[PDB]
């Protein structure tokens, strides 16, 4: 009462089953009514459509629109990273850790970037094989060291024991193992891009090796053995395919033309950048 | 009704009168954080019309040889004003942003600028090293340009690897020599999280492109500058602390 | 269509949890006008874009 | 118990299948979500989105001018200026288009296509252009009245400075597969020119050249099936 | 094994270990050669009717 | 029989898997139930007990009076005291605490915490002290004029012994995984200081010095996701 | 001095705004806490060459393993049910066709003295048969204390 | 779970046999059906 | 939340015994006032607790 | 930079051909004395 000074989105949703019909139209001689005009200037894209360019017909359009959806165009099941256990003789780790950054196989890796921030699930396959190809009937150990617990330091060392981190006990015989994950990031989503430092301080203007790298993402370790007692003389692969499931995505962005180099830096050529579209030899012959 | 439009946002106020509508970063307006989303129990600080408000930067000047221009936003205001001292004395910052480009020339002029708004724009390492420890890195002077900008070394693909023709999905407009003199867009607050550092994390920088490079006639104005405006619609502040500006 | 009396179940979940469950429900939602039309003043077809 | 007999099938892993497993975290709940801006469902969304044609795409186009079509006041009036073709998921300036990626991931595809054109002159500077569209046929049409007799948009310079071509949909099947000719010519979608309708003029003391800029798009009756996985990608080792 | 399905257009495998096994896209089966063997329903993919 | 097709996760042994196994005594009824005081549902009760931060942690502690801060009277007034990181699953004066151990078993955290410092002098000592809590930023506040920024409170000594600075939740995340820095170094929580707001001032006769003795603990906004296995056991052979 | 946790909460130290906390509390209860497979013990069968047992008994004490012992020890009294799992392989690894014989055998019973002495009949004791090649034996065990 | 025990007809492949198999190509709409003249239902209407 | 007709089924159980089940039923109840404070006269949080 | 700071008003030359800076009544007083500085420069209004 003493100081009066104190005292939305405009698009919305719409289900679509099918692609769009087509209505008919006529021919227009007039002025004033001009559809083909645009101005782009306005970031707007033409607002133009097949029916006020030329005469039509009718068609009803049955085509289906279900299956560019974000959940069935993310979710099959694609290589995510690839784990050497030796085990063998001369020199003998006894186990393999691998960090958990699905970044470090490109296939996978494009269609992911083509959005900013993901949430998801995800069911994981491991398809271990031998050196060459095979399965014996050995039994293995997969289990998930999160962050901030004791990473195991032998084939036989305590860590093993499980009480708590989940683990995974399968023969190299048995159909791969498979789980499900749920959505483990601190924040809400996870982001591919993330331009900022993670701390405070003075940044190197030399060398910035903390660029980039996101806390958020860090999900821990994945770590096999060989379960036994003295060793195997084996030495397999493990491959690791992720799948996302109950996918949502935001803010899309430009899909990457560069040949990747690194995981964690979208570092590219200075040098010798490849043109996105092939080259022809002249603007004036369309084939 | 369309081309003349006015902008008023605290003590401070722009017209223009060649416009090309405006844009309004997918369909939302800048808002504050709602009890739902929040997490910090603190109370924010809404300074309103003492940080809410356009500053404007020194002109870039307008070549032939220009690759084009980047910003990060809030980092371009972290020195300045109300603004910059808020966002130094507080851990938690959240809000959204008014863009405002001027260009202008003579009829005798022509060219295009690509005018864009990226969330988490992150710049990239130009080298052939594919090992990370020999691998190049910017540095944060590149990184956070601050108010003075950066350049594009490769605009082609806006040196994150990345095409610039598929610019086209971010929030975006041209200033085209022909048709308008300026371009404005109105960024909501984008992020993962509700609110986050404004020295550690800038949320978007902002890009002015030559697709199309300038010319004239000799006997014309050889001198084009390139001025931004921008306003931080809808401020909060938290974590109230000492004095940090990096 | 058709597919009469055809008795499909999918959805019915094993576990007590919720992620660990099959895609999708689908979803038919779109907004187009958000990333294609972001602009302030609308536009209609007809018009020309500036006046 | 029940008896059962197994069936072929098992014991495999269908990449694509879709199956319950087993969950790590008995009594997980995740961190709560947020409003986000910006948030996509389908795929359609973002190939509705207008993108830069690249069709100056040919060699000695150096970096960036690869993007624009060279207008000048021609001599011999009724010339050609630009010409690509129509297939969205072919080698060529749609390669750089959006629209152009997305459809490279999938198998096949069906719709209008759109294609904006923008000239950047100065105000000063008039013209007009004929942009033509040839369905399936012979190649690329030899003269403005052999391209006449497509599908064409007259377009006059001034202060709406976009037009649009419209690429309607006409096909015998319902779908085009994407991918490169001599068998799979059958599923060419055509020829887009560009012409001079009258000519590029100019008063004195300004500019003698300008560019227009290309771009493209998609209309609501666009879709896409069989997804598959890219060409443009290549890696050969671990990225490390 | 591995059996993988390659649809018009897609980049065909040049080697064992090379890229396009990958298979973030195309559907694949992996199955031993000891199990049952493998088995998948398949639609109407003609582009004409 | 009923025809079936086995899928991937057949014969493997998930630790956390939640499944029927078969009963090895049929018929066993198990010994009857009796009360039993101090029941536990969830260790959300057990976190929030307040238990001794050791802040007196470093070396040449001796064994027991690790967990005393020592005051006396100063000289130059506006004197630091006693300072420790505020994350509850880092090394540190945590380490000590019950709240410290449970959350250790967990990747992740949320919540309020809480500080209680009971001053342990004689009846005729007095002071006053401020205890402050600076979030993220620069390092360790240099002064009270800096530390006096941050959330603080001010304490007399008197009748009642105790006040408690409570922790509030300021984060951007969520959640804070609990881990080393350099990295991670993006979830620290903060630093609690303690200055003299004036000074321990004593009559003649009376001992020259006293303890103060902290206390760690939760509010009922605290909790804790994805269970994992602790880093402080270590475990060589079978224990015999 | 009283024992009792200071109550103060957020609201009354500071100024503060309101949070739905829709944050979740349910990992944290003793069954979820508890209900995880950790090892508790290792049985080593030799049964080979030279002096050969042919059998080796093994009693039941969880707290032979640190790491599920101290989160038992978090506690005083505890009354739960049990699954037991029984992973078996050779002395380096692999599996081999052999069957195998797990029995239980309860205070007061046999104790066999021989790979194939009688008190292997088990017309009584419980007894698992698997054999190396199978998933790991599994069974769920009651609360048998006779105390409470 | 669900205790099961198996029977003889496993891991047998008969090629008449009917029974579901797991699709390739989830979401998948085909083109539309039009009308074509001419179409069969039995082999005996050509048998006539 | 979510989840519409999901036909969730878990806690069946395939034995005549109890103890052959699979966890939980859960359990949301909680009890800190007689760990944290356990003591004969409440103390509020506004007044001073000795008096 | 320091003049952005006030009130300020930007303006494009154009059809409309005036633009007009309002100075808004901004003071410790309800009234300004008009006189000379020194001493009565305490009543000095700004800077445009
Ligand atoms: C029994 C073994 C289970 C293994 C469970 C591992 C689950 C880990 C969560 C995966 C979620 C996606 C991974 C995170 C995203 C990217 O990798 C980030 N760039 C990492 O830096
Ligand atoms: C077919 C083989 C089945 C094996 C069944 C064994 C069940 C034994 C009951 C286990 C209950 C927990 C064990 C008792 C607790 C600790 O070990 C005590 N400290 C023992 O001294």
């Amino acid at each position: 009462d003493p100081v009066e000074d104190i005292i939305r989105a405009i698009s919305s949703a719409t289900n679509v089953e099918s692609a769009a019909n087509t209505t008919p139209s006529s021919h227009r001689l007039e002025t004033g009514r001009v559809p083909a005009l645009q101005a782009a200037e306005t970031g707007a894209t033409s607002n133009a459509t097949d029916e006020n360019m030329i005469e039509t017909r009718c068609v009803v359009n049955r085509n289906g629109v279900l299956e560019t959806t974000i959940n069935h165009f993310f979710s099959r099941s694609g290589l995510v990273g690839v784990v050497n256990l030796t085990d063998g003789g001369t020199d003998t780790t006894g186990y393999v850790t691998w960090d958990i950054d699905i970044m470090g196989f490109v296939q996978l890796r494009r269609k992911c970037e083509m959005f900013t921030y993901m949430r998801f699930n995800a069911e994981f396959t491991f398809v271990t094989t031998t050196k060459n190809g095979e399965a014996r009937p050995y039994m293995l150990q997969y289990m998930y060291v999160p962050p901030g617990a004791p990473k195991p330091t032998g084939r036989d060392a305590f860590q093993w024991q499980t009480a708590t981190n989940p683990s995974v006990f399968v023969k190299l015989t048995d159909p791969p193992a498979q789980v499900s994950v749920p959505f483990m990031s601190p924040a809400s989503a996870y982001q591919w891009f993330y331009d900022g430092y993670p701390t405070f301080g003075q940044h190197p203007e030399t060398s910035n090796t903390t660029y980039g790298l996101c806390p958020n993402n860090m999900m821990g370790t994945f770590a096999v053995r060989v379960v036994s007692r003295e060793a195997s003389q084996l030495k397999l692969q493990t491959r690791v395919y992720m799948k996302l499931k109950h996918v949502r995505a935001w803010v899309p962005r430009p899909i990457r033309s560069q040949p990747y180099l690194l995981k964690n830096f979208p570092n590219y050529d200075s040098s010798k950048i490849t043109n996105s579209a092939r080259d022809r030899s002249s603007i004036k012959q369309a084939n | 009704s369309d081309r003349v439009a006015q902008l008023t946002v605290g003590n401070s106020s722009i017209t223009t009168q060649e416009a090309a509508n405006i844009v309004l970063a997918y369909g939302e307006w800048p808002e504050y954080c709602p009890d739902t989303d929040a997490t910090a129990v603190d109370k924010p600080t809404r300074p309103d019309v003492s940080v809410n408000r356009f500053y404007t930067l020194d002109s870039k000047m307008w070549q032939e040889n220009s690759t084009g221009w980047y910003w990060k936003f809030p980092d371009v205001l972290n020195k300045t004003g109300v603004f910059g001292q808020n966002a130094q004395f507080h851990y938690l910052y959240r809000s959204g942003f008014c863009l405002h480009v001027q260009c202008n020339a003579s009829k005798f002029h022509q060219g295009a600028l690509l005018v864009a708004v990226i969330p988490e724009f992150v710049i990239a390492g130009r080298g052939s090293n594919t090992k990370p420890n020999e691998a190049p890195h910017p540095g944060f002077t590149t990184t956070f340009p601050g108010t003075t900008g950066a350049t594009f070394h490769d605009p082609y693909v806006l040196d994150s690897g990345v095409p610039l023709s598929q610019a086209l999905i971010y929030p975006h407009q041209w200033i085209n020599l022909r048709t308008n003199n300026c371009a404005t867009v109105i960024v909501p607050y984008i992020n993962a999280v509700p609110f986050d550092s404004a020295i550690n994390h800038s949320n978007f920088g902002l890009i002015v492109i030559p697709v199309s490079p300038l010319k004239y006639s000799s006997g014309a104005t050889t001198a084009i500058p390139i001025t931004i405006t921008i306003a931080p619609l809808n401020s909060e502040f938290g974590g109230l602390r000492q004095a940090v500006s990096q | 269509a058709t597919g009469g009396s055809t008795i499909n179940f999918t959805n019915i979940n094993y576990y007590k949890d919720s992620y660990a469950a099959s895609a999708t429900r689908q979803d038919f939602t779109q907004d187009p006008k958000k990333f294609t039309q972001p602009v302030l003043d609308s536009i209609r077809e007809l018009s020309a874009p500036l006046n | 118990g029940i008896p059962a007999e197994l069936r072929p099938g098992t014991n495999q892993f269908l990449t694509t299948d879709d199956d319950t497993a087993a969950p790590i975290l008995p009594g997980f709940t995740p961190t709560p979500t947020i409003h986000i801006p910006g948030e996509v469902h389908s795929l359609l969304e973002l190939c509705r989105v207008e993108t830069i044609l690249e069709v100056n795409n040919t060699t000695e186009a150096t970096g960036l001018t690869r993007l624009l079509i060279p207008v000048s006041s021609q001599n011999k009036a009724d010339e050609l200026c630009a010409a690509f073709m129509v297939d969205p998921g072919r080698i060529g300036p749609w390669q750089s288009t959006l629209v152009g990626q997305i459809c490279r991931y999938y198998t096949q595809w069906s719709g209008s296509l759109k294609v904006t054109f923008m000239f950047t002159g100065s105000f000063m500077a008039t013209g007009k252009m004929l942009v033509a569209y040839s369905p399936p046929g012979s190649a690329q049409p030899a003269n403005r009245e052999t391209a006449m007799l497509g599908t064409h948009v007259i377009w006059d310079f001034g202060l709406q400075s976009s037009v649009s071509l419209v690429i309607p949909w006409i096909s015998n099947t319902h779908f085009r597969t994407a991918k490169t000719g001599g068998n799979y010519d059958y599923y060419t979608a055509g020829v887009v020119t560009l012409w001079y309708q009258t000519n590029y003029v100019v008063p004195p003391e300004t500019p003698g050249e300008a560019y227009i800029i290309a771009m493209g798009a998609d209309l609501y009756k666009f879709t896409l099936k069989i997804c598959k996985d890219t060409d443009e990608v290549t890696q050969q080792a671990v990225l490390q």
